[PDB]
């Protein structure tokens, strides 16, 4: 029951925090305002625009009122402001985390493809509704503490509803799981799906160059009837048997000629089969496992051309690839019958093993658009590091604080500083979204520099 | 912030100085 003195907020920390707050404020105001002007002048545009609105709203609602409450240590306004400021704050936070998830999913759907403004209204409606409990639980109370008479605006311990009484006690867990863990989980999930989708896209362009793509049944360089991307339909010399097997292969024959999308589906079947056969092979699985995503596709390319058995014959080269001896395996593969028979395909594949990149196949325009989206996902990394100090502070208050442990005043003193730091970090994220997007997108960088 | 009860004036003074979150 005794105490140490939790007025805390050393007069020295008040200067540092309020200077950091002013820097983040104007830079966040300027940064998000000029971002909105670029969007309103020139799909992903509106999602970034909604994010900047949530950023701008979060800056103006969460920075000044906490700067005042730090220096003045008082709530001068009425009960409406006590119920309005937290309500607007949790609405802007919801808009921000939902815009990021809608933005990440948008990048996944943009790559997997081979009702946007509706989500905005859905985001803002859901963000407001989920923030409503803040406008009901907050209220103004007074007390005679120490030698003064204070007027406090807080989340009331007593509520007129069993649901609100639960929200008053478990608010920080609801914020930590929904406004932090859930976006991190959703984003990391669709980022993983996007990279796996970009990988099966590159292996398509890779094989399309080395094997070609034909929408009608054709005869191969060896002389066998083939369609799609090197999809063997039959090894029989009868052209009539090829048409019969082709119609039996698809299940819905358009007389023997297909489109681009049908061949892509056929191609993905063969890649899945090639991956399964490699994993079932005791010679190929250990080498395939040690390889990166790029060199995995180079091995799948060889399995596409020579089958699992033929690739397994490169005993010396496979061991070199497993031991990451790229140049030694390149020289060894060049001495093969495979290199002599198909030099163009072999030289590109060998180069891919040698350099570990897609440089021999993909064009630079596609290479640039991919690296933008993949790196632009760093907005969630900044989101995770900026909102962690504030969330960690509220978690520690629900974990370490015990009324019966008398040295707790030293703890509340520490939490006051961590709370005002976390409120600056969470606002710096709204301030860093234009800075990070400017430094990353390159296109946005030239649009930013066009101002001044 | 919030407190277990208004009888904990040390916690209520904490929310007096605490951020509005």
């Amino acid at each position: 029951p005794p105490c140490q003195g939790p007025i805390e907020i050393k007069e020295t920390f008040k200067y540092i925090n309020t200077v950091v707050s002013c820097l983040v404020f104007v830079l966040g105001i300027i940064g998000n305002s000029t971002l909105l002007y670029i969007i309103y002048k020139n799909g992903p545009n509106i999602l970034i625009a909604s994010l900047a609105l949530g950023d701008l709203l979060h800056i103006v609602i969460a920075i000044p009122i906490n700067v005042y409450k730090l220096l003045a240590e008082d709530w001068p306004f009425g009960a409406e402001m006590c119920k309005l400021v937290p309500f607007i704050q949790k609405a802007s936070v919801g808009i921000t985390v939902l815009s990021l998830c809608a933005l990440s999913i948008d990048r996944y759907r943009a790559v997997a493809s081979w009702w946007t403004a509706v989500e905005i209204v859905l985001i803002w409606v859901v963000s407001v509704v989920l923030a409503v409990p803040e406008a009901i639980g907050f209220d103004i109370i007074t007390m005679d503490y120490k030698g003064s008479y204070l007027r406090i605006c807080l989340l009331h311990p007593v509520q007129k509803t069993a649901f609100m009484q639960f929200y008053a006690t478990a608010k920080d867990w609801w914020l930590f799981s929904f406004y932090f863990c859930l976006p991190l989980a959703i984003t990391a999930f669709f980022y993983t799906l996007m990279t796996c989708e970009m990988l099966r896209k590159n292996i398509f362009e890779m094989l399309r160059i080395d094997e070609g793509l034909r929408l009608k049944i054709y005869k191969d360089t060896e002389g066998y009837y083939t369609i799609g991307i090197g999809h063997l339909l039959t090894k029989s010399p009868s052209l009539n048997a090829a048409k019969s097997e082709l119609d039996k292969a698809i299940g819905r024959n358009t007389n023997g000629v297909i489109t681009k999308d049908e061949a892509e589906k056929l191609f993905n079947q063969d890649v899945d089969a090639a991956v399964r056969g490699i994993l079932r092979n005791a010679k190929l699985k250990p080498v395939y496992d040690s390889l990166d995503a790029v060199r995995r596709a180079a091995l799948i390319n060889m399995v596409f051309q020579m089958g699992e058995t033929g690739v397994a014959g490169f005993t010396n080269s496979l061991r070199m690839l497993q031991q990451k001896r790229w140049d030694e395996a390149a020289v060894n593969l060049a001495k093969s019958r495979w290199y002599n028979q198909t030099p163009n395909r072999a030289k590109r594949v060998i180069t891919t093993f040698r350099t570990g990149t897609w440089d021999a196949y993909l064009n630079d325009h596609l290479k640039q658009r991919r690296e933008v989206a993949k790196t632009v996902f760093c907005l969630v990394l900044v989101f995770a590091l900026c909102w962690l100090p504030l969330h960690l502070a509220r978690i520690l208050k629900l974990t370490l604080y015990n009324q019966n442990d008398p040295n707790r005043c030293e703890l509340l003193s520490f939490l006051l500083v961590l709370d005002y730091i976390g409120i600056n970090m969470a606002s710096l994220n709204s301030c860093a979204n234009p800075i990070a997007l400017y430094l990353v997108s390159k296109r946005f960088k030239n649009a930013f520099k066009s101002a001044l | 912030c919030s407190c277990s009860s208004l009888m904990d004036k040390e916690c209520v003074y904490f929310c007096h100085l605490d951020i509005i979150w």
